[PDB]
């Protein structure tokens, strides 16, 4: 349904014939980030739930795979599945916890 | 002789448009695009992933965690090119 | 044979239709390869470390 | 001919490209649905009157 993210279709008579005018979604303007598999925090292995790990050169965040919105890394938005010596690539951050702040106070 | 047999009478193999070598081309740029780009590439500009990354993304689309992906990884390599090595012995053991 | 030809010719428009239909074959086959294969219009190389 | 513009992906193992921006592309597709309905009376094309 066209070249790119298909969003919507619409339909337009023609004599012996049908017209489609596909709307898609393309991205653009794309940035460089350097990414890893995993955020090594604790000893144990931090996983995106739904984004990808970049980095901007100093600091490390989670983002949506098909549009740059950063964000912290929290315990919210990642997911551990076991230690840091099996990951290929997994590098050394810290995963924020929500719950912190809240019995600190 | 067969080919002169028809070109006498009329009949002419017309060479096609696009040679083997341009075809193998694009195969070639399909496969490049797929593999440093993912699907990226048909769909849009092509953005660089790393092929790991590629397939935990891939291994999302089934239904399998991406942890699956990167705690196998050597693994799912060794399956991976196994089953290459496979395909070309097939393909070349097999008349039919 | 030129005497075939002119009596070739009577039968009216019979070569016009099988050469017209043999070069719509004809250059359909190029389109289906064009559709096939010339999907993408950059083309793409590896690195040099594979 | 040429098949197109030369392309190469900056691949590494640990980089990526993200989108920062989006085009909303509107495409057209044309598509043949019928043709012309013809109907021929066989023995007034062959005979006539
Ligand atoms: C990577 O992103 C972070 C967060 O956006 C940047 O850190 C901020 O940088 C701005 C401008 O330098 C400062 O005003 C803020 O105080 C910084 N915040 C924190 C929490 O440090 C960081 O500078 C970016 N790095 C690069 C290389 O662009
Ligand atoms: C990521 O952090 C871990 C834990 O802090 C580092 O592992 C330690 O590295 C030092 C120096 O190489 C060793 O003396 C320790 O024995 C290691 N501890 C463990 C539990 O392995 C690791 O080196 C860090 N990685 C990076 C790339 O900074
Ligand atoms: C991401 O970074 C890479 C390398 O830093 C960029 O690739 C370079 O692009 C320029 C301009 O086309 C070329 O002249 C270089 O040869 C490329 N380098 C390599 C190693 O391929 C790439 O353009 C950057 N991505 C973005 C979106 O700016
Ligand atoms: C995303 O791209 C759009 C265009 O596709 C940008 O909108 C343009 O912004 C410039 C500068 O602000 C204006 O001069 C143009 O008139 C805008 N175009 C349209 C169609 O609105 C937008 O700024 C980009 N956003 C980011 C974050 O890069
Ligand atoms: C990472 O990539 C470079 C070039 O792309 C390569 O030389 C290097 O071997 C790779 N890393 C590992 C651990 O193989």
């Amino acid at each position: 349904c066209g070249k790119g993210y298909h969003l919507m279709s619409f339909p337009q008579s023609a004599p012996h014939g049908v017209v489609f005018l596909h709307v898609t979604y393309v991205p653009a303007q794309e940035k460089n980030f350097t990414t890893a598999p995993a955020i090594c925090h604790d000893g144990k292995a931090h996983f995106p739930r739904e984004g990808v790990f970049v980095s901007n050169g100093t600091h490390w965040f989670v983002t949506q795979r098909n549009f740059y919105e950063p964000q912290i890394i929290t315990t919210d938005n990642t997911f551990v599945s076991g230690n840091c010596d099996v990951v290929i690539g997994i590098v050394n951050n810290t995963v924020y916890d929500p719950l912190q702040p809240e019995l600190d106070s | 002789d067969l080919i002169c047999a028809q070109k006498f009478n009329g009949l002419t193999v017309l060479p096609p448009l696009l040679t083997d070598e341009m075809i193998a081309q694009y195969t070639s740029a399909l496969l490049a695009g797929t593999i440093t780009s993912g699907w990226t590439f048909g769909a849009g500009p092509a953005l660089q992933i790393p092929f790991p990354m590629q397939m935990a993304y891939r291994f999302n689309g089934i239904g399998v965690t991406q942890n699956v992906l990167y705690e196998n990884q050597k693994l799912i390599a060794n399956q991976f090119n196994s089953a290459i090595g496979k395909i070309q012995d097939s393909l070349s053991s097999t008349p039919s | 044979s030129t005497e075939c030809s002119n009596l070739l010719l009577q039968y009216g428009s019979f070569c016009t239709q099988l050469k017209r239909a043999l070069t719509g074959i004809a250059v359909e086959q190029d389109k289906n390869t064009q559709e096939v294969f010339a999907q993408v219009k950059q083309i793409y190389k590896t690195p040099p470390i594979k | 001919m040429s098949l197109g513009a030369e392309n190469s992906v900056a691949y590494s193992n640990n980089s990526i490209a993200i989108p920062t921006n989006f085009t909303i592309s509107v495409t057209t597709e044309i598509l043949p649905v019928s043709m012309t309905k013809t109907s021929v009376d066989c023995t007034m094309y062959i005979c006539g009157d």
